[PDB]
RNA sequence: GAACUGAAGAGUUUGAUCAUGGCUCAGAUUGAACGCUGGCGGCAGGCCUAACACAUGCAAGUCGAGCGGAUGAAGGGAGCUUGCUCCUGGAUUCAGCGGCGGACGGGUGAGUAAUGCCUAGGAAUCUGCCUGGUAGUGGGGGAUAACGUCCGGAAACGGGCGCUAAUACCGCAUACGUCCUGAGGGAGAAAGUGGGGGAUCUUCGGACCUCACGCUAUCAGAUGAGCCUAGGUCGGAUUAGCUAGUUGGUGGGGUAAAGGCCUACCAAGGCGACGAUCCGUAACUGGUCUGAGAGGAUGAUCAGUCACACUGGAACUGAGACACGGUCCAGACUCCUACGGGAGGCAGCAGUGGGGAAUAUUGGACAAUGGGCGAAAGCCUGAUCCAGCCAUGCCGCGUGUGUGAAGAAGGUCUUCGGAUUGUAAAGCACUUUAAGUUGGGAGGAAGGGCAGUAAGUUAAUACCUUGCUGUUUUGACGUUACCAACAGAAUAAGCACCGGCUAACUUCGUGCCAGCAGCCGCGGUAAUACGAAGGGUGCAAGCGUUAAUCGGAAUUACUGGGCGUAAAGCGCGCGUAGGUGGUUCAGCAAGUUGGAUGUGAAAUCCCCGGGCUCAACCUGGGAACUGCAUCCAAAACUACUGAGCUA
């Protein structure tokens, strides 16, 4: 399904980046994002190993907005796939359609990217795809409808994402509102702070 | 007699047919002795419409096996190609 | 019965039984006469009974009342018994 | 080329410690049920208990190109008149005889511990419809149903008399194939219908030539079935002896076929601690769930085999039955009756009563794939294809989106300053997924008929067989999948938990009471454990609880444990079966090793692709199925054979 609720209470609990807003002003000066929520919030609360696994699994799930039946199916597929399942899980989870239409610069938030993809406003080769789970094969030209190219929400999201970094493996033409994926991202490409091995340790128990 | 007919695999409203050489007093998808090919009534994309094995079919006909009407039509159409 | 074809099959079956019984009795009669001819230790009447019994036995084997292997076995065994009696 | 790559521990005996040892927990799964709650779609699944009893409705018919009979149209003509009848004809329909099918498809798992199943084999058998060869389809007869007539009956109907048809039945005619008989000889069958026609005898009635179907005798091929041998198939020894048709032989009988399968004589044999007999329990397999593996549990869906059809027996019909909506006899239980006699079998599809924790509609159509019947139209099909109810399972999508500090009001706590629910709310501004409405809209559909044309068999432009051409022609699902537009954020979140194991705390109320609990355990007047509030944590159209299996459990230890004191060495010898065997030379080839060949059904598992917007799901190819059997080669070790040696 989907998650509805506060989008920074989660950040306050987790205490990390956890991209969940447009990023207009900042990440901090909205919710004092350094304390866990509720009355009992100032306590750091040193937590055991099981705490570590639960915390990072929730971190990845919340950043990528995936439910747990789907997430465990993803993990099983990654384990099936050869060659160091830890990064296979990340590579396979990255190729989701909604996260691609976000990272291609067409949406302000993951939730807004899902909003756009569900209401049948984005193409893959001209064919209507509206499942926010489609695994995009390398080569496909993800684009927005010729009808929808004049919507201003895409324009504002694009100008906001204009300054967020360059991934250096996709080839994007911005005038026509189209994307292109050449080959799957490497492990070094993604943020090398959260480790993949601790997840596979969690699911191996 | 022993006859060659169609066994209905696939899913609901998505047929698929195995060309089976079965004894006529058997179920539609019961025991058989050999399978010569298949017919796909949906095709689309890289899926092939029909394929059979010619030599085994000729052997079965040379042993006197009656093909059904639709099976006869499809086998003669394949023999055309 | 319930379906009329079942009734027709039934009545045709009693007709077929009342037919087949008489012919089975006839063949058994002929072989029995032959067997009691040999067992009585006489050759000429055994010859005559065998010659009068083979035609009906073979005609009945062909007619489909009994099976042909049975008729051939009867013929061979009775001929062997008579030939043994000949000495 | 790819077919796998995989193994976690925690709590609890003590004042504390190490070991042993049981209990409980974290995982994956169910044909599951219950409690709270509940939007949609796709694919699957759905009486596990009473093989308990059953109302009604449906689930096997078909052929007029087999046969009499009766229904006999349209008409070519006539009578009188406008209507009927009739001559000749004649398109439709079917009660009965006859030919196929009913032994398939469908259901259930009672029985069955071996006449079943699985693996490998082999010899003495049969087999309609199907295919390929070969040889023929000549001539007679006696009946009978229906049909009249009479008697009897409540009915199903029964009986007497008369007559008729055939592809119904039985003689007769011959034997390329067949059977027996030793050579010798002998024995054994046929049915004709429909479409055309050159010539001939003649009523081309018919004979004659051709084609189509059909019939007879036989060889072969498949397809299906029968029979035999070896190995494996649950627990119990608090079940140790079982068997007289029993074990073998001879003569005969019998079956399609080998056989004590049956019988009369001959002898006393046969099986068994490698578990016979007996008791309990149970369909078997491919496979399914777990596990790192070895193993452990199991046989829901789908497929192969077996058994049964209210209970117990028996045979007839046939190619095949001991016969699932066939027959006969007996029984139990419901029903009709004129009191003489009759009827029934939902373990076929819906349905009901009852049992239970618990499992659904008395729905559509032959449209498609198959089946039966016919030459062809076509009929029958609760098999099949689709619908209905059900959060039962798996997969997927929705309940929106950005900004938003006055950090708004209420609630909770407080150190009374403030914090917290919280960008959460309100406010501003955007899209229409799904559902709603309207309009477009494939694909499941092959084929069927009518006319022409060209090829082929005769002896023939005759029929017919075959190609093509042109015209016409069908859908239950179905308001299809799918597409487009429209208004409106509109319209759709719950459950468990928060002492440790295990992620998540404060206050109020009781005061060893009321209550909680998987294990340690909480509660007797500040309970993070009870009951409520706020606040959090975890899952999510679900969430928990119960019942069941494997894992963790190296806790039945082959892989992989132990026995001085934790449980565990017989009180001690001798010895049977069994297990094991110092050293040398040589042989053989059972074990052992390598290879080849046949099988290991399909599906499922694994790897690489294809299709439905992805997935679930469907599907191509490959891999695999460690198993089993038959051969070829080697000789180190074990076994077997022969000859030695002395530790
Ligand atoms: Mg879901
Ligand atoms: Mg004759
Ligand atoms: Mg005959
Ligand atoms: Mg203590
Ligand atoms: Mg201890
Ligand atoms: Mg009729
Ligand atoms: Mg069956
Ligand atoms: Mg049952
Ligand atoms: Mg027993
Ligand atoms: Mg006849
Ligand atoms: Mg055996
Ligand atoms: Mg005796
Ligand atoms: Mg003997
Ligand atoms: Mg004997
Ligand atoms: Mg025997
Ligand atoms: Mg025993
Ligand atoms: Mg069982
Ligand atoms: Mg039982
Ligand atoms: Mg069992
Ligand atoms: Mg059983
Ligand atoms: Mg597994
Ligand atoms: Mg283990
Ligand atoms: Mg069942
Ligand atoms: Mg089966
Ligand atoms: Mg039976
Ligand atoms: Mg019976
Ligand atoms: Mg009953
Ligand atoms: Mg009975
Ligand atoms: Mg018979
Ligand atoms: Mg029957
Ligand atoms: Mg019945
Ligand atoms: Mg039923
Ligand atoms: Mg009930
Ligand atoms: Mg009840
Ligand atoms: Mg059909
Ligand atoms: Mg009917
Ligand atoms: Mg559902
Ligand atoms: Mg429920
Ligand atoms: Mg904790
Ligand atoms: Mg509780
Ligand atoms: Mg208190
Ligand atoms: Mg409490
Ligand atoms: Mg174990
Ligand atoms: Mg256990
Ligand atoms: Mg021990
Ligand atoms: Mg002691
Ligand atoms: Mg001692
Ligand atoms: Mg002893
Ligand atoms: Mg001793
Ligand atoms: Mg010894
Ligand atoms: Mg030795
Ligand atoms: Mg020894
Ligand atoms: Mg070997
Ligand atoms: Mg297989
Ligand atoms: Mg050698």
């Amino acid at each position: 399904a989907r998650y509805i609720g506060p989008k920074c209470k989660l950040s306050r609990r987790e205490g990390t980046d956890l991209f969940l807003k447009s990023g207009a002003r900042a990440l901090d000066s909205k919710c004092k994002a350094e304390n866990v929520p509720g009355q009992h919030g100032q306590r750091r609360g040193r937590l055991s190993d099981y705490g570590l696994q639960l915390r990072e699994k929730q971190k990845v799930r919340r950043i990528y907005g995936v439910l747990e039946r789907q997430f465990r199916g993803y993990y099983q597929e990654a384990s099936r796939r050869k060659g160091s399942t830890g990064e296979n899980l990340l590579q396979l989870l990255e190729c989701r359609l909604d996260n691609v239409v976000y990272r291609m610069g067409f949406g302000s938030t993951r939730s807004e990217s899902r909003q756009l993809v569900s209401h049948k406003a984005i193409t893959v080769n001209g064919q209507t795809v509206n499942i926010p789970s489609y695994q995009v094969k390398a080569g496909d030209v993800v684009a927005v409808r010729e009808k929808s190219k004049n919507q201003l929400r895409i324009a504002q999201a694009l100008e906001l994402c204009g300054q967020r970094g360059r991934v250096e493996w996709v080839e994007v033409d911005l005038d026509k509102k189209a994307g292109t994926f050449k080959s799957a991202p490497a492990r070094s490409d993604l943020s090398a702070d959260i480790n993949e091995n601790l997840i596979v340790e969690l699911y191996s128990k | 007699m022993v006859t060659i007919r169609l066994a209905r695999g696939g899913s609901k409203k998505r047929p698929f047919y195995h060309l089976t050489v079965t004894n006529s007093r058997n179920a539609r998808d019961g025991r058989f002795v050999e399978r010569i090919g298949f017919f796909n009534p949906v095709a689309t994309g890289g899926e092939v419409r029909l394929s059979v094995d010619q030599e085994r079919a000729t052997y079965w006909l040379g042993q006197g096996a009656q093909p059904s009407e639709r099976v006869a039509q499809l086998l003669k159409d394949a023999a055309k190609a | 019965a319930n379906t009329p074809s079942a009734k027709k099959r039934a009545k045709q079956a009693e007709k077929r039984r009342s037919h087949n019984a008489s012919l089975r009795s006839m063949v058994r009669t002929y072989i029995k006469n032959v067997v009691k001819a040999i067992d009585a230790k006489d050759l000429e009447k055994a010859q005559a009974a065998f010659t009068a019994a083979v035609p009906v036995i073979d005609r009945m084997a062909d007619k489909g009342i009994i099976h042909k292997n049975k008729a051939a076995r009867h013929k061979s065994r009775l001929s062997g018994h008579i030939k043994a009696l000949s000495t």
